[PDB]
């Protein structure tokens, strides 16, 4: 997998060497074309692992989330064409590269065969994403988001360094083809049942638990769109995919040692979802929505029974697709309004007819409507977490009224209702702003025709 | 050549005769003659010209078969090469025994819809296999994780064989 | 560590007995990464002196795509005798002190019984 | 609306010869510029 | 929110009927192959053993 | 619970833990004496370090 | 562009505080009732009555129309939930 | 202004709702069920303006996804023990329990048919346009709870628990609502109340086990 | 603009802990925690007995 | 007060360029800025990407399960054998604890 | 070609070089060539590689 990585680095050339007008199409039309080469790692014709290399990986897991990661990078382009357009000529090719060097490390995070590959490459992540937070975040705060970025998953990372340098000692290497097929069995010792979580937490961290989730409110919410694109779509999954394949090791404690989490994320569900119910900021409430929506997965990774694994791989890769499109819309709002309050710009329908489509159609993906991957996964993970418990669907049915709400609550005032009377006057669409729509939604139907791409490992 | 009938077994078909009690003109048999002459005919027709365009360009395929390599059961321990050929031998099989378990799902969903109101009897030349077959693959690959593994089915089992071994000399 | 070995060259960059291993081959990922390097180093000069960047001290750009480079050939020659060392002596041992590394015999998975927990 | 880039008041925190200025501490004050003192 | 969609309607329009047009083509004219028995030491070439032949020409070419 | 209980707890303490322990480690004299003579005390502890460990 | 003058702040300990922010709040000073100080963040946040959208004169040209609320006039601490879909505190014939 | 758009979404309902009424597999039944509830919330609030219409349709999507969630619940208990979400295989659970799955389908016909519980959104749904009030609050979008339960009654006839259940609530539903009906003095809203009443009938059938004649009542109604 | 500053910004700059605040902020992030524990706990080991003493059915669940 | 500028407006691009695209101020760059991101978004990658995705063959061998289990079930129920019999791993080859 | 038609053939040529690089794993990774147990067979008449 260098033709997925290698075309890319070379963006970074290109978004430097191009001229200042022709950077931009340059940087986005190459990048369609990357996604087009990496849609070929999707040709698996037997249930073996494609080990292209020694280091480079890619398995059902990984595949899903590396086109996603190379298909976003040209729509994050895309998205932040108009803020960064106001730019020195030099700030724009910095941003450009920055978004560039996402899905590289990304794509190589998550097409990783050494675990510690993942960790270098996982925390570096980090960089690029609080560069484009920090430095071109719109509010007084993102000094402070930052921080927050920084050291919840900084300190996570610290023990999973710890962890997975032990774990080579005590086996002999983080290889994760070796490390599934030879026998590491933990021992339910009280060390070990610090060792499960020191590797758990880290991932546990960036994929917000109920516990440690203010993060991710506090960096959408300052950081420009393409960085909640990345943060929402690729940067949170980042955790999920490290769950999979961590707990290929430390099999025998997470059966006992995971109902803290698992309640902690299904209680986590009802409260994060509910307080998206009175949020006045829009992008807030879409964090949230993150939130609980990746409550459900960090429920599922942990129950461990095939369902729950691809109704994890169905529900990120969707997720994933949905919100981006609802954080995309929310910035479309917030650049004519200017304000990224709620109740204000009501009415939208009457003046943005077809952004109102678009609204629509990404909250039906957002709350369960059935012919769609997003309801698929979430019946899957709901399944078996009845099979865990019969009782869990009473809080994971507190979560469907309540997220039907929010999600119908996000359309009812901002997309109906009489217009605002005069809010700056709201300049019509731009086709780019439809288009960056257009191009997260006609992927969502596309894989919503043949769902089998995305079900996960273990099916 | 689309369904091979003995994997797919399909109860012989018993047609009442079409007796009339009425000199009223019965529709359908009226409206289906024009579907055929209407829909039919006209479909039939590019139907066969497709088939004889297949035909004068006509290929193969084949099926792969998989020669058997040793099993997990026999192989080396922290050998990763063997046991990487033999975690595939078996995954390969939890699928080949889990379209089997497809058939027998729908078989059965057929035998319950060609026989209505008779399901409760008639249908139970399946509803026996459904549970010879759901015994089976409760029996070797359901405990298991989301990291189901040939190592895994060999200690389910191996859990159990003690118990048709503890079992039955308890029973002495 | 592999200070105090017999026969250490007391001051030498990489011994003759080195000869004996491949040399790296220029083109290794490695020197190449330090050509990239090092171009980088030139390209940042520039940069920081405020030169055009890519079309400034293109006799500078060389020295230094070429001085990285240089180095690398002779610094991997050198770390990669230290790690062949680092064979010999290991290997040596393994056989030298043999009961201490006894090969220990595997059972096949069918022996061992490894102990099932369900996940229901 | 253009990116809040820091104020007057921002920077001045910064200023002090220790940034989280104690009971005591605070009453200090930043060294001379010129690395060279009145007294 | 016209403008839109003559040119998404349009350039969905002008790669995708070159494409139907390609698949009822050859989907008529070449057709999916039929199953048979491997004859004693074909050893099949791996392009043999999939049905579609645009299928099997992407494999034979690239894979 | 979110905001002040889960920000006050996990986030904001550990910020505070810091900032009081650089406070009293940093509010230092400047005086020769006062450093020097911790310098003995670290030589005491450490002879002893030795000592009681012999 | 709105100093921190004109920003909600601390509870009103001072009478002259307490006068102070009912200016910024465009209240009567006599009409600024603080929320009760248990510490518990709504700080100097007017209490207006907690009475919805729904009975506020439904002829009356509301600035903003919908929220049935004028502009500069005090916003409710709830009004995600007292607006005019959400909740209902009308008065009831029974 | 906007006809063309209405007519559309009309037939869109009627897809959704005979999808939902030809449905072997459940997941299937459910793109109905969910469907219908969806296309029922832009259309009630047709005229989005008003904000009555959306508080209606915001109503309405709430008593659907409560009822939802009896769905799903069954959905889940037929994903597990008996192993298909097709029709032609549950019926083979004929002789299980079939309590915990059942009440999640009388749950979920409860919210969509207006019973007793949660009964309120079907007088709120008239805020739609007349037509729409006719096609689907009159006959498809209602009708299909009581449906739903035919479909699965061969399992219904074997939980005696269950059966009067319905009985007792469609009972309660056909007489709390026809009474309200009788002071009401909106046109539309009497009608209404009137549709909810005879369905309470219809459910009442259902209870009695009575599937067939059940029927018969849905499509006269 | 003075709303939104005072109900998602000017919060923890008007927070003291009190009881009635702490009490009632441990009630509701560890209580229910605690109380769906002892509910899946229970009902979890309530299943595994069953399971192993041989009486679940199981019958006819082939998927998890 | 201290010296700086004070806040620019933003522009109604749709002002001048009535055609805006919504990617570059200037027409041309707009016109090519679009003219490229439709064809390389829409139209050579949701197209010729679900064509190739559409055509990969059997994947994950669930194309091949399908009748490998009907030859299997074909062979299995003619020669009587049990279609999936209940080891899967021969008890003969375990050689399980003799305690 | 250097009218700016220079900067476009930069990533098409990242991607031949990776193509080229990929193909150089394959070469290393070569042992097990033919030597796997499920696919062991007799290099065919004319035929010196399995796989390349
Ligand atoms: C890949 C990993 C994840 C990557 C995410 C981002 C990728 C972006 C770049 C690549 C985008 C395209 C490639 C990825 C998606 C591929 C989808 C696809 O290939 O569709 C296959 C489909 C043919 O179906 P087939 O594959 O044969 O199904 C198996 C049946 N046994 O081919 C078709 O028939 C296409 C038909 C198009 C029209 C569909 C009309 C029906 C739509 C139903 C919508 C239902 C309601 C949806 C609601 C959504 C929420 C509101
Ligand atoms: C916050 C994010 C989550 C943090 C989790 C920290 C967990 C402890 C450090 C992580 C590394 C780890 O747990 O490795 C296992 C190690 C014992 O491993 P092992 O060599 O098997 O020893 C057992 C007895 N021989 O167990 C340990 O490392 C114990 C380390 C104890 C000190 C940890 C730091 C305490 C800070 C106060
Ligand atoms: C389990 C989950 C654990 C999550 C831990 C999160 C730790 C970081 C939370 C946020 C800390 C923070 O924001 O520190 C800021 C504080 C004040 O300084 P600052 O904000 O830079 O300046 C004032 C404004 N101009 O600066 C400080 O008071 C010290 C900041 C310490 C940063 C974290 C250090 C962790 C060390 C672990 C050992
Ligand atoms: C006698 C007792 C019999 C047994 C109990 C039967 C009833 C059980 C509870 C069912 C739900 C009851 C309340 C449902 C909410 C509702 O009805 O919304 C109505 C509200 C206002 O609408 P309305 O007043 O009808 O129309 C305006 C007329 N001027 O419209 C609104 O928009 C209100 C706000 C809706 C969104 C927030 C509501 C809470 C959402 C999360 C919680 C959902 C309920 C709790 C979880 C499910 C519990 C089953
Ligand atoms: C039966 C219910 C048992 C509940 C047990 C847990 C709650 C214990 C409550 C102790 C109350 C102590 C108290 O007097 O009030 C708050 C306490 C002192 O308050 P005060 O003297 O005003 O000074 C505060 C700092 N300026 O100030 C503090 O102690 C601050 C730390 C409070 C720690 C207790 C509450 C923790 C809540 C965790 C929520 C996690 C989500
Ligand atoms: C919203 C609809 C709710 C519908 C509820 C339906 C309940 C069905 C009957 C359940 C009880 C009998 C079950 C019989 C078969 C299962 C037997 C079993 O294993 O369940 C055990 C479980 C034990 O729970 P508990 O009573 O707390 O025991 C603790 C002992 N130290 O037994 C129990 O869990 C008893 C309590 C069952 C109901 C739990 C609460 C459900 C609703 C919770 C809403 C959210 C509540 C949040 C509370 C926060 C509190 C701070």
């Amino acid at each position: 997998m260098l033709k997925i990585i290698l075309p890319s680095l070379m963006l970074l050339p290109l978004t430097w060497l191009s001229s200042p007008k022709k950077t931009w199409t340059n940087v986005t039309s190459y990048s369609f074309l990357i996604s087009l080469t990496s849609l070929t790692l999707l040709w698996q014709t037997d249930e073996n692992y494609k080990n292209f290399s020694n280091m480079f990986s890619s398995d059902p897991l990984s595949t899903p989330l590396i086109i996603l990661t190379a298909w976003l990078l040209p729509l994050m382009l895309m998205a932040s064409q108009n803020h960064l357009k106001k730019d020195n000529n030099v700030l724009q090719k910095l941003y450009i590269s920055m978004l560039i060097s996402l899905q590289i490390l990304l794509i190589m995070t998550f097409s990783a065969t050494e675990l510690i590959m993942f960790y270098i490459l996982f925390e570096a992540t980090l960089i690029p994403t609080l560069i484009i937070i920090t430095r071109w975040g719109n509010q007084t705060e993102r000094l402070n988001a930052g921080i927050y970025f920084l050291f919840y998953t900084l300190i996570g990372s610290i023990p999973l360094l710890i962890a997975l340098i032990l774990i080579q000692n005590h086996v002999g290497t983080l290889n994760l083809m070796i490390l599934s097929f030879t026998t590491h069995t933990l021992d339910a010792s009280w060390s070990n049942n610090l060792l499960w979580l020191a590797c758990m937490m880290a991932f546990l961290i960036k994929m917000p638990l109920y516990g440690v989730h203010l993060w991710l409110p506090k960096a959408h919410v300052e950081a420009p769109i393409a960085g909640s694109m990345i943060l929402a779509a690729i940067l949170l999954k980042l955790g999920s995919y490290g769950m999979i394949r961590i707990s290929i090791i430390l099999d025998p404690l997470t059966k006992y040692m995971a109902y803290p989490f698992i309640l902690l994320s299904l209680w986590g569900m009802i409260m994060t979802s509910s307080i998206c119910l009175r949020q006045t900021d829009l992008k807030s409430l879409i964090a949230y929505s993150s939130v609980s929506h990746m409550a459900l997965v960090i429920a599922s990774i942990m129950i461990q029974t095939p369902w729950s694994f691809m109704g994890a791989t169905m529900l990120m890769i969707a997720h994933g697709l949905t919100s981006s499109l609802l954080f995309c819309l929310a910035n479309s709002n917030y650049e004519r309004i200017h304000s990224r309050t709620m109740i204000m710009a009501r009415g939208l329908q009457m003046v943005f007819p077809l952004m109102a489509t678009w609204w629509l159609m990404a909250s039906l993906a957002n709350l369960a409507l059935p012919p769609s991957i997003n309801l698929m996964g979430e019946l899957f993970i709901t399944m078996s977490l009845f099979s865990w418990s019969n009782f869990t669907i009473i809080l994971m049915g507190i979560n469907i009224i309540i997220t039907g709400m929010y999600s119908m609550y996000m359309i009812i005032t901002t997309q109906r209702g009489k217009l605002t009377n005069h809010m700056i006057n709201l300049q019509p669409s731009h086709t780019r702003e439809l288009t960056l729509m257009a191009l997260h939604m006609i992927p969502l139907i596309l894989l919503t025709t043949s769902p089998k791409l995305i079900t996960g490992l273990t099916m | 050549d689309s369904w091979d009938k003995d994997v797919y077994p399909e109860p012989p078909s018993r047609t009442p005769a079409p007796s009339p009690q009425t000199s009223l003109p019965n529709p359908i048999t009226y409206l289906t003659k024009a579907y055929d002459l209407v829909v039919d005919w006209p479909v039939t027709l590019v139907r066969e010209f497709i088939e004889r365009q297949h035909a004068k360009n006509r290929t193969y395929y084949y099926h792969r078969q998989y020669r058997r390599v040793p099993d997990i059961t026999e192989c080396k321990e922290g050998d990763v090469l063997c046991i990487y050929e033999a975690e595939m031998q078996w995954r390969r099989d939890f699928k080949v025994d889990q379209e089997i378990m497809n058939i027998i799902q729908e078989r059965l969903k057929a035998c319950q819809q060609r026989e209505g109101e008779n399901y409760q009897q008639n249908c139970a030349k399946e509803l026996e296999q459904f549970t010879k077959v759901t015994k089976a693959y409760q029996d070797r690959y359901l405990d298991l994780g989301a990291y189901y593994s040939a190592r895994k089915c060999l200690a389910k089992q191996k859990q159990r064989m003690l118990e048709e071994r503890k079992a039955a000399r308890q029973e002495a | 560590m592999m200070n105090g070995r017999p026969g250490h060259e007391p001051l030498k960059f990489l011994p003759d007995e080195a000869r004996s291993l491949p040399p790296p081959k220029l083109n290794d990922p490695r020197l190449v990464y330090m050509g990239l390097l090092g171009y980088c180093t030139g390209l940042m000069d520039n940069m920081l002196r405020m030169r055009p960047v890519m079309r400034a001290g293109l006799h500078r750009q060389l020295l230094f795509v070429t001085s990285f480079v240089f180095a690398g050939y002779f610094y991997l020659k050198r770390q990669n005798y230290l790690y062949a060392v680092k064979d010999h002596d290991m290997f040596g041992y393994i056989k030298l002190h043999p009961e201490d590394f006894p090969e220990k015999e595997k059972k096949t998975y069918a022996e061992i019984l490894e102990p099932f927990h369900p996940v229901r | 609306a253009r990116q809040w880039q820091p104020d007057i008041e921002w920077a001045e925190q910064f200023s002090g010869a220790v940034m989280y200025p104690s009971k005591e501490t605070a009453h200090w004050k930043p060294p001379p510029w010129n690395d060279v003192d009145i007294l | 929110d016209a403008r839109f969609l003559r040119l998404m309607k349009f350039y969905l329009m002008l790669t995708g009927i070159p494409v139907i047009i390609g698949i009822t083509l050859v989907n008529i004219f070449i057709g999916e192959a039929e199953l048979a028995e491997i004859p004693e030491g074909y050893i099949p070439e791996h392009w043999e053993y999939y049905k579609h032949p645009i299928s099997r020409w992407i494999a034979r070419n690239f894979y | 619970l979110d905001l002040i209980w889960l920000e006050k707890t996990i986030p904001k303490s550990t910020s505070t833990l810091h900032t009081n322990m650089t406070t009293l480690t940093t509010n230092q004299k400047g005086l020769i004496k006062l450093y020097f003579m911790s310098f003995l005390i670290n030589i005491i502890l450490i002879i002893i370090l030795y000592s009681i460990n012999l | 562009h709105m100093t921190k003058d004109m920003l909600p702040g601390s509870y009103p300990r001072t009478p002259e505080e307490r006068a102070a922010a009912a200016k910024k709040y465009n209240m009567r000073v006599e009409d600024y009732e603080p929320y009760p100080d248990d510490g518990m963040g709504y700080g100097d946040y007017p209490m207006l009555p907690n009475r919805s959208q729904h009975e506020r004169d439904p002829w009356y040209q509301w600035d903003h129309s919908e929220l049935r609320m004028n502009w500069g006039e005090p916003i409710h601490w709830d009004l995600d939930m007292y607006i005019r879909n959400r909740v209902d505190t009308s008065p009831t014939p029974v | 202004p906007n006809i063309n758009r209405f007519i559309k979404y009309l037939t869109l309902f009627l897809i959704t709702m005979l999808i939902l009424t030809s449905a072997n597999n459940m997941f299937q039944l459910f793109i109905g069920w969910e469907g219908v509830g969806i296309m029922s919330f832009l259309l009630i609030g047709w005229w989005y303006g008003r904000t009555d219409a959306n508080t209606a349709a915001l109503q309405a999507i709430l008593y659907n996804r409560i009822g939802d969630i009896g769905f799903i619940l069954a959905m889940v208990w037929f994903s597990l023990n008996m192993n298909s979400w097709e029709l032609q295989q549950i019926m083979f659970s004929n002789n299980n329990d079939n309590l915990i799955p059942l009440m999640g389908l009388l749950i979920a016909a409860t919210g969509k048919s207006a019973q007793f519980g949660l009964h309120p959104w079907l007088p709120s749904a008239m805020e739609g346009p007349t037509p729409v009030s006719a096609l689907l609050h009159s006959s498809t979008m209602v009708v299909a709870g009581i449906f739903l339960l035919v479909r699965f009654h061969p399992l219904t006839t074997n939980n005696n628990f269950i059966l009067t259940t319905m009985l007792c609530l469609g009972a309660l539903t056909t007489l709390f609502t026809a009474i309200c009906a009788l002071t009401q003095n909106d046109i539309k809203k009497i009608i209404a109340f009137s549709t909810s009443s005879q369905l309470g009938l219809m459910m009442v059938t259902l209870g009695m086990n009575q599937p067939h004649l059940a029927f018969l009542h849905i499509c006269t109604h | 603009i003075r709303w939104t500053y005072a109900r998602s910004a000017n919060i923890y700059p008007n927070f003291r802990p009190t009881p009635k605040n702490s009490l009632l902020g441990a009630v509701a992030g560890f209580g229910p925690l605690i109380f769906w524990y002892y509910v899946f706990k229970t009902d979890r080991d309530r299943k595994e007995r069953l399971i192993q003493e041989g009486k679940l059915d199981r019958k006819f669940n082939i998927s998890y | 007060q201290w010296q700086e500028d004070p806040e620019p407006e933003d522009e109604n691009v749709y002002a001048k360029n009535p055609d805006f695209h919504g990617y570059d101020s200037d027409p041309v760059v707009d016109v090519w800025n679009m003219r490229a991101v439709f064809f390389f978004g829409f139209s050579i990658v949701l197209v010729f990407g679900t064509t190739f995705v559409a055509y990969v063959p059997d994947y994950r061998m669930q194309e091949w399960a399908r009748r490998e289990a009907e030859r299997l079930v074909k062979y299995r129920e003619v020669n009587g054998l049990p279609i999936m019999e209940s080891n899967y791993f021969d008890p003969s080859k375990i050689q399980l604890p003799e305690d | 070609l250097l009218r700016e038609h220079w900067v476009h053939i930069l990533v098409p040529a990242g991607f031949v070089f990776g193509c080229y690089l990929d193909r150089k794993d394959d070469e290393k990774l070569t042992a097990f060539r033919n030597k796997s147990m499920l696919f062991q067979r007799e290099l065919r008449p004319n035929e010196e590689v399995t796989w390349k």
